[PDB]
RNA sequence: CUGCCGAUAAGGUCUUCAAAA
RNA sequence: GUAGUACAUUCGCAAGAAUGAAACUCAAACGGAAUUGACGGGGACCCGCACAAGUGGUGGAGCAUGUUGCUUAAUUCGACGGUACACGAAAAACCUUACCUAGACUUGACAUCCUUGGCAAAAUUAUGGAAACAUAAUGGAGGUUAACCGAGUGACAGGUGGUGCAUGGUUGUCGUCAGCUCGUGUCGUGAGAUGUUGGGUUAAGUCCCGCAACGAGCGCAACCCUUAUCGUUAGUUACAUUGUCUAGCGAGACUGCUAAUGCAAAUUGGAGGAAGGAAGGGAUGACGUCAAAUCAUCAUGCCCCUUAUGUCUAGGGCUGCAAACGUGCUACAAUGGCCAAUACAAACAGUCGCCAGCUUGUAAAAGUGAGCAAAUCUGUAAAGUUGGUCUCAGUUCGGAUUGAGGGCUGCAAUUCGUCCUCAUGAAGUCGGAAUCACUAGUAAUCGCGAAUCAGCUAUGUCGCGGUGAAUACGUUCUCG
C-alpha cells in the first residue's frame, strides 16, 4: 500500500508499506486418536493461522 | 568536473558478414526499440544491392562508409561574439560512428519508396562519392580548411 | 529536515507489534482496529497518575487479552480491588459483552528508561507552570542515573507562554538514530498549557540488541520482578 | 460541518448507491483504504506505532 | 582575451531571566 | 548636515585664494580599528544529466486533465518561481459537498452531567407529499434496565467559520549535499580564534599523517531489505523432458593474495572467482534556512455565530468559456495501415468476486453454468515470426466532431457515466524564438496487474515483465 507522506500537498513524496502472508503446507497421512488427543495440547501462537481441511 | 573516463560496451562481431560495423548501423537505424525490424530492413538492402551492383555487399558497404568517413571535426568555442571554430582530429571510434549517423539521417529523407530501397540507394550512391552524405562531409572539411588559422588555439 | 518515525523505522525488524491479531474479513478488520485504539487511548488519557508505559492487545476469533504495564499499579488496583472493577466495565462496553476479556496488569521494571512515562512526566511539569529549563534537567539527570545511554529531549511549542514559538533540545551521549541495531524507544506527548500546546519528544537509547530476532523478548521489564495479575 | 456527516454515514441511507465509506478513526471522506477502513493519514500514524500487525516498512 | 550586462515600494518580529537546585 | 556656504575684509586683470559663521535640522556620522557571515561581471581547488557527445521528446495540430482570467444564484476551499498547475482529490450524475435556490427543525442529526421512568428504536405497508416530514398501521431484538428508548432539565452540543504571522503534529526545499556543534584547554582587553584550516585518499569532516590542541556528539559509512552463484531442509496445489521452482537456514567477497609506490591510510594492475575494490537497486535525509505548506486529515490558544455561520431533504453547481499557460494521450505513416495463422512473460488480484465452457447476437453483452477462498480454478499478453494486400495519396494515414440504433451499472445517465455498431471524416505531411529527461537492462517502446470504485475518454497514480539502444574527447563556456 502506497501512502502520501504529506498532509496537504506534494503528492511526489509518498512512502510505502508491506504486509507479507507467509504460507506453509503440511499433510498428515494417518493420525488416529493417539495423535489427535495430543494435538489438543499444542497451543498455536495467535499469529499463526490454521486452515485445517480434514 | 568529472575526472573519470566512461567505460565502453562491446561492439559485437556481425552475425552474417562478420563485420562488427553492421551491428552498429543496425542500432543506428533502430526506432521504437525493434531489433528484429531493423535487421530485416538492413539485410533486405544488401539483397537489393546484389540484384543491382552484382558485387559483394560487404565490400560495397565498406567502400561507401569508408568514403563517407570525415577527417576533421569543428568544435564550437564562443568567447565574445559568435563562435570561432576549431578543427580537431576525431578518434577512429567516433569516425565510424559519425559516418553511420549521417548515412541513416540522409537515408530517412530521400524521395524514394520503402526505406529498404531508400537506405539501399544511399549506400550505393555513396560508393561513387556522389550523394547527400558526401556533401555533408565535403562541407565540414571545407569549413575546417577555411578556419585553419584558429586550429592552434583550442582551450 | 524531516525524519522518519524512530519507532516506525524499527518495526518488523527488531521491534514487535503492539497489537497481534488476524481478522476474518475487511469489514471485521476495521472494527477490531479502531476499538483497540480506544482501549489504548483510555488507558493513556485517564488513569495517568499510574505511569502506564505501554498497553498491548491480543485478540482471537472471540477472546480479547490485554497486557498493561505500569510503574505504580496501586492506583489501577485501588482500595481492595475497587478501581479495577470499574475499568473492566469500561473495557467491556467498548468491545462488547459477547466476547471474553482477560485483562492483565503486569508491573514494570526499570521505569525510568522508558520514553513514555518520561514524556508524561515532562508534560505534567510544563502544565504545572514549572520552569522548562529546570524540569528537563532534573528528568535528564535522573534518567542518566538510572543507568542508560544518551537521551534526546525536544520540547517545541509556545515556550513559556511566548508569542513566537521556539524549541529546546538537550542530547547527552551517543544517540545513533541512523543505526538499526540500536534500541531506541520513542514517545511523544502534548502538554496542554493555558497558552496553547507543547510538543515533547523523548528519544532514549537502551543499548545494542546483538541477539537477532523480532524481539519476542521483554524490554526493560526484566531487571526487577514482573508479575501481579487480574488474569484468569 | 464534520460531526453531522459522520453520524449520517453510520446511519443507513434510503438508496444503496447513497452509501459511502468514511474513515472510522477520523472523519476524512476521500482516500479511504477499504482494506483497513482507515484513511491515508491515520494509517501512517497507526503503522508507525505497530497497531496493525505485519505492516512493516518496505525496501522492495 | 577583452560584445553587451540597467533596475528591485514603506514599517516591522524573535530572546524570555537566573533567583537555584 | 547646513558649509568651506553666506556677509564683511585683504590680495588678484580673471578664474579665484585667504578668513569664516549663524538660523534650521538629526541622535547619531559616506566616525576609526578589528571579528563572524554573505556577496564579487576576485583568485585557487573539487563536485552533479550542468555544459559537452548522443537519443527521444515539449513549444505547432486534435483530445484528456489541472490552473489563470471572465461570468454566473453558485461556479466551495486550499496549493502560486526553483519547492504550485494528472496538486490535496487512491474515483464530483444522487451521495460525496464544504457552494447557490428553495421546503422544513431548535438543549437540536450526535454527547456528557444531573431528578426521573421505561411495557423501544428500526424496517416496512397506507394517505398527503420534490423529498425533508407528518398524520394510521405489524408494535416488535431484547432484558426489566444492561446498551439504549425516553420525559424534565439548564450548564450546553454544533461550526469544512477567521487567524499555518499564536501553535502541536506532518511535509517540501537546499540535499543523501557533507556538513553543524559541544566539553576541557590555549591565544585575544573583545566580538572571536583553535580543534573543523596544511599535505595525501575517497561519494563522504572516510581515513592517515602534520599540527596548541586533546576528545566527544549528530550527520557519513556498516548493521536492515532486495537481485546476482552455490550448499543444506521440504516435495504438493510446484516439478514429473526430474531437478527447475518456491522459502527457511547457511556458505560466499574480506583490498583476503600478489606486483608497483607511499611513513600510513590508500590508488592502479593481475590471479582465482557467479560476483573486486560503496557488485546493482531500495529504506535510511544532521543543525538549520525560506515567519516555506497544511486550522479543509486530526488536535488545539484566541476571536466570532448560537430559532443560525448549527441541522434534514429535493433541484442546480463544483463539468461554464472571447481566451493564456503546465503536464500527458493520439497523430501527421510504408521501421506503416488492414486481414489471417501463430510463439514466448513476470507480478498481482479474486466469493455482492474472478468467471472457464456452451447457446444467442455484425458487437458491447445476455442466458445457462461448472471450477476456485486459491503454486490447483479464473483474469485471451502485446510488440515479435510467416503469408496476402495497400504503393506514398491528405490516402486503406489521422481520428476529431456530428446523427441514429443498441449494451452495462445504478432509484436515476438532460445538465454530467462509459462501451459497442453504423454514418461523417476538423486540423495535422515533423512543428518558430526557446526548452526537458536520461550514463544499461538505462533512454525509447509493447503489453499486464492493483489501489480508491455500483459505473466512469484515469490517456492519471502505484507496480510487473517482453524487445532494447547511442554517447561521455574534456571542464573553455553554462546552472547549482
Ligand atoms: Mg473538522
Ligand atoms: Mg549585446
Ligand atoms: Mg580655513
Ligand atoms: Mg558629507
Ligand atoms: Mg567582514
Ligand atoms: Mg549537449
Ligand atoms: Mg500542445
Ligand atoms: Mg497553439
Ligand atoms: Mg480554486
Ligand atoms: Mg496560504
Ligand atoms: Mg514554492
Ligand atoms: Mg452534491
Ligand atoms: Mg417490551
Ligand atoms: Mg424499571
Ligand atoms: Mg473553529
Ligand atoms: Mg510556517
Ligand atoms: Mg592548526
Ligand atoms: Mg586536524
Ligand atoms: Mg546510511
Ligand atoms: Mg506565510
Ligand atoms: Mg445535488
Ligand atoms: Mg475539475
Ligand atoms: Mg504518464
Ligand atoms: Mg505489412
Ligand atoms: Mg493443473
Ligand atoms: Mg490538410
Ligand atoms: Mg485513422
Ligand atoms: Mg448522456
Ligand atoms: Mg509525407
Ligand atoms: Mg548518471
Ligand atoms: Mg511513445
Ligand atoms: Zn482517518
Amino acid at each position: 500500500i502506497t501512502i502520501i507522506r504529506s498532509p496537504h500537498v506534494d503528492k511526489a513524496s509518498r512512502e510505502q508499506f508491506e504486509k507479507n502472508r507467509h504460507k506453509r503446507l503440511m499433510i498428515l497421512v494417518d493420525v488416529n486418536q493417539g495423535a489427535i488427543d495430543s494435538l489438543k495440547r499444542i497451543k498455536i501462537p495467535v499469529g499463526v493461522t490454521l486452515r485445517f481441511s480434514k | 568536473m568529472r575526472k573519470n573516463r566512461a567505460p565502453k560496451r562491446t561492439v559485437l562481431p556481425d552475425p552474417v558478414f562478420n563485420n562488427t560495423l553492421v551491428t552498429r548501423i543496425i542500432n543506428v537505424i533502430m526506432e521504437d526499440g525493434k531489433k528484429g525490424l531493423a535487421q530485416r530492413i538492413l539485410y533486405g538492402a544488401f539483397d537489393l544491392i546484389e540484384q543491382r551492383t552484382k558485387e559483394k555487399p560487404l565490400t560495397v558497404f565498406e567502400r561507401a562508409v569508408g568514403n563517407v568517413m570525415p577527417r576533421l571535426e569543428l568544435r564550437v568555442r564562443r568567447i565574445a561574439g559568435s563562435n570561432y571554430q576549431v578543427p580537431t582530429e576525431v578518434p577512429q571510434d567516433r569516425k565510424i560512428a559519425l559516418a553511420l549517423r549521417w548515412i541513416a539521417m540522409f537515408a530517412r529523407k530521400r524521395h524514394e519508396k520503402t526505406m529498404l530501397e531508400k537506405i539501399a540507394n544511399e549506400i550505393i550512391d555513396a560508393s561513387n562519392n556522389t550523394g547527400a552524405a558526401i556533401k555533408k562531409k565535403d562541407d565540414t572539411h571545407k569549413m575546417a580548411e577555411a578556419n585553419k588559422a584558429f586550429a592552434h588555439m583550442r582551450w | 529536515g524531516q525524519k522518519v518515525n524512530s519507532n516506525g523505522l524499527r518495526f518488523g525488524i527488531n521491534k514487535n507489534w503492539i497489537s497481534r491479531w488476524t481478522a476474518n474479513s475487511h469489514a471485521q478488520t476495521a472494527k477490531w482496529l479502531i476499538e483497540d485504539e480506544k482501549i489504548r487511548n483510555l488507558f493513556f488519557v485517564n488513569y495517568r497518575n499510574a505511569q502506564v508505559s505501554n498497553v498491548e492487545i491480543e485478540r482471537t476469533q472471540a477472546t480479547v487479552d490485554v497486557f498493561v504495564y505500569a510503574a505504580q499499579p496501586a492506583f489501577l488496583i485501588g482500595s481492595e480491588n475497587k478501581n479495577i472493577q470499574k475499568i473492566t466495565k469500561q473495557i467491556k462496553q467498548i468491545i462488547g459483552r459477547t466476547t471474553n476479556l482477560d485483562l492483565t496488569i503486569n508491573e514494570i521494571g526499570s521505569p525510568m528508561l522508558s520514553a513514555r512515562i518520561i514524556a508524561r512526566d515532562l508534560a505534567n511539569a510544563i502544565e504545572a507552570r514549572v520552569p522548562l529549563r529546570t524540569a528537563m534537567r532534573q528528568s535528564l539527570i535522573k534518567v542518566l542515573k538510572a543507568g542508560a545511554n544518551g537521551i534526546k529531549v525536544l520540547v517545541s511549542g509556545r515556550l513559556n507562554g511566548a508569542e513566537i514559538a521556539r524549541d529546546k533540545m538537550y542530547i547527552e551521549g551517543n544517540m545513533p538514530l541512523s543505526t538499526l541495531r540500536a534500541d531506541i524507544d520513542y514517545a511523544l506527548e502534548k502538554a496542554q498549557t493555558t497558552y496553547g500546546v507543547i510538543g515533547v519528544k523523548v528519544w532514549i537509547n537502551r543499548g545494542m540488541i546483538y541477539t537477532k530476532g523480532l524481539n519476542r523478548t521483554p524490554a526493560h521489564i526484566l531487571h526487577p520482578q514482573k508479575k501481579q495479575p487480574n488474569r484468569q | 460541518a464534520k460531526k453531522s456527516l459522520k453520524v449520517k454515514q453510520t446511519r443507513i441511507p434510503k438508496f444503496a448507491v447513497r452509501a459511502y465509506t468514511r474513515c472510522q478513526r477520523c472523519g476524512r471522506a476521500r482516500a479511504v483504504l477499504s482494506h483497513f477502513g482507515v484513511c491515508r493519514l491515520c494509517f501512517r500514524e497507526l503503522a508507525y506505532a505497530g497497531a496493525i500487525p505485519g505492516v512493516k516498512k518496505a525496501s522492495w
